[PDB]
């Protein structure tokens, strides 16, 4: 017995011992699997990983949007 | 080389033991031990460098691509070379392999307009040649699409095409005629 | 037209000790004398496991943020029903991503199937951020920042690269709205009949299985032994002499694991040539549109629309 515990966590793919789950989602550090995945932000956390920022286009049938600017990227 | 210390089956894994301490009738049987072992382990190592040196293989592929259709071009392809849309790229060697340098053009800074598909002057739907058709509140303008550079709506720019009924948004506005004013 | 290409497989993890021996400690000690042919596999199958959720990365994974589409479906005549997320359902595909999924962990002798990384309602939901931002925005969205612009107005550029003025949309955009509905309501007809539509996501799956059932059905051959039970051998067997009898289902069952490893090898490399192709057909024809010929349909290409499939 390396060393259970108190921390225990339930996941699909295993069951995870000594770290904690939050309801957060943040990008994905530690791929567990089945969509879980770690990170250390302080003790070890478990979460939902975060696909991306949302975002909403505001669309409309009459409304275009135009860039005034542009920036060059190597 | 970290198994040629392996058994195999054998009583070691040195052939100078063997052949010492056995009779030659019995050393054979433990000699093709190590023969079948090793033979083995040179196997499983060649077939592995024959699948991955058919990754390279298709890295070196990709790359050859990059370099004839990046380097000594531009390239319309979608992400092929870089985020964005391609300007120039550049190449640097590594010691086994090569680094691309993706010269992209990135828009930014954008604001938000209002469009009509057509516009009705003189009973006849004009149509933009290149560019699309904008207004800030209260005037309408030609622009192009990539940057917002308006430009007043003439027939230089627009080009007329069927009547005013068909089209669905069509708004009506003047399309100034350049000639006119300096006519005489 | 609907182009089907597989872009992983599934994650296994054979274990060579409890495979080769399973709980023998005689049978487990006269294996550390073969060196690392089991460290190798180990090695092998675990980095053909890290590659499958690798390759839906690539794929999917195209954009920065989750685009949403409008809650009022106004697109100028165009009917996206078929490929928009269905709010009532409970998994949130899309009605053609239902047959999709209805058209096509197991503990065993030392058999172990590692789940993916992306769950299949967060590939779905890479394919609703994917295709509700190529409606609202066009190719802007794969450049730099997302750029809306009416969907009647963003496909009179499409007709304007292949060749064909403005004036052929808006004079028939009525006709061709009409032709595009239809033409998507075809495509889950082809799907629901035609009881072989599917045809290359289904035969990776058989040829997985077939090469785990040989595995398996494998360790009941004799390999020249007296018995394929290594408690019999054990059991009724003088040790000194059960030890050669032990090493002969050895080298045949380290033989049956190796032929095992180097075809899912080999067919590995196989998928990750379709995995970095859809790849391709998602940057270049579903972001962007595209000039090459027979890339993305027979025809001149207007725009394309992902939907997910189970690998
Ligand atoms: C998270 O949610 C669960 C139930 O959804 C709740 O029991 C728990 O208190 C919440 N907070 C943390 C930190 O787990
Ligand atoms: C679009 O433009 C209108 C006015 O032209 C403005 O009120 C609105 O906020 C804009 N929408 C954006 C920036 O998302
Ligand atoms: C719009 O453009 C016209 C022409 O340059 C200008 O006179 C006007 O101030 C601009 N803004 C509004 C709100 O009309
Ligand atoms: C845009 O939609 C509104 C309804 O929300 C409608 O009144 C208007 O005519 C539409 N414009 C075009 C150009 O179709
Ligand atoms: C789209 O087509 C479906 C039939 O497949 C129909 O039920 C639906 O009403 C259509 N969309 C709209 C906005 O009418």
């Amino acid at each position: 017995a390396d060393q259970t515990g108190s921390n225990v966590f339930q996941t699909r793919a295993g069951c995870l011992i000594g770290a904690e789950h939050v309801n957060n989602s943040y990008e994905c550090d530690i791929p567990i699997g089945a969509g879980i995945c770690a990170s250390y932000q302080t003790s070890i956390i478990a979460y939902t990983m975060s696909l991306g920022a949302e975002n909403s286009v505001a669309y409309s049938n009459n409304s275009i949007a135009i860039p005034t600017n542009f920036t060059i990227s190597v | 080389v970290k198994q040629l210390s392996s058994n195999f089956g054998a009583i070691s894994s040195v052939l100078n033991d063997i052949l010492s301490r056995l009779d030659p009738p019995e050393a054979e049987v433990q000699i093709d031990r190590l023969i079948t072992g090793r033979l083995q382990s040179l196997q499983t190592y060649v077939t592995q460098q024959l699948i991955r040196a058919a990754e390279i293989r298709a890295s070196a592929n990709l790359a050859a691509t990059k370099m004839s259709e990046c380097v000594l071009g531009q390239s319309k392809r979608v992400d092929f070379c870089g985020k964005g849309y391609h300007l120039m790229s550049f190449p640097q060697s590594a010691p086994h392999g090569v680094v691309f340098l993706h010269v992209t053009y990135v828009p930014a800074q954008e604001k938000n307009f209002t469009t009509a598909p057509a516009i009705c002057h003189d009973g006849k739907a004009h149509f933009p040649r290149e560019g699309v058709f904008v207004s800030n509140g209260t005037h309408w303008f030609v622009t192009q699409r990539n940057f917002y550079e308006p430009q007043i709506i003439t027939t230089d720019n627009t080009f007329v095409s069927g009547n005013c009924d068909v089209v669905i948004g069509i708004v009506n506005n003047t399309v100034y005629d350049p000639l006119q004013p300096e006519l005489d | 037209t609907t182009e089907i290409l597989p872009v992983s497989m599934t994650k296994t993890s054979v274990d060579c000790t409890m495979y080769i021996c399973g709980d023998s400690t005689e049978c487990s000690n006269l294996l550390l004398q073969y060196g690392s042919f089991c460290t190798q596999l180990n090695r092998a199958l675990t980095g053909i496991a890290v590659e499958q959720d690798k390759n839906t990365q690539e794929v999917f994974a195209q954009v920065k943020q989750i685009y949403k589409t409008p809650p009022i479906k106004d697109f100028g005549g165009f009917n996206f029903s078929q490929i928009l997320p269905d709010p009532s359902k409970p998994s949130k595909r899309s009605p053609i991503e239902d047959l999709l999924f209805n058209k096509v962990a197991q503990k065993f002798n030392g058999l172990t199937v590692l789940p993916p990384l992306l769950t299949d309602e967060m590939i779905a939901q890479y394919t609703s951020a994917l295709l509700a931002g190529t409606i609202t925005s066009g190719w802007t969205f794969g450049a730099g920042p997302a750029l809306q612009i009416p969907f009647p107005m963003q496909m009179a550029y499409r007709f304007n690269g292949i060749g064909v003025t403005q004036n052929v949309l808006y004079e028939n955009q009525k006709l061709i709205a009409n032709q595009f509905n239809s033409a998507i309501g075809k495509i889950q007809d082809s799907l629901s009949s035609t009881p072989s539509a599917l045809g290359k996501l289904q035969d990776v799956v058989n040829q997985n299985a077939q090469a785990l059932n040989t595995l398996v059905k494998q360790l009941s051959s004799n390999f020249g032994a007296i018995s394929s039970v290594l408690n019999d051998i054990l059991s009724r067997l003088d040790p000194p002499e059960a030890e050669v009898q032990i090493d002969r289902l050895i080298t045949g069952r380290l033989q049956s694991l190796q032929t095992y490893v180097t075809q899912q090898l080999i067919r590995a490399a196989e998928i990750r040539a379709s995995a970095n192709l859809a790849a391709t057909k998602m940057s270049e024809c579903v972001l962007g549109q595209s000039k090459r010929v027979d890339f993305c349909g027979k025809g001149y290409h207007l725009m394309s629309f992902p939907q997910s499939a189970p690998h």
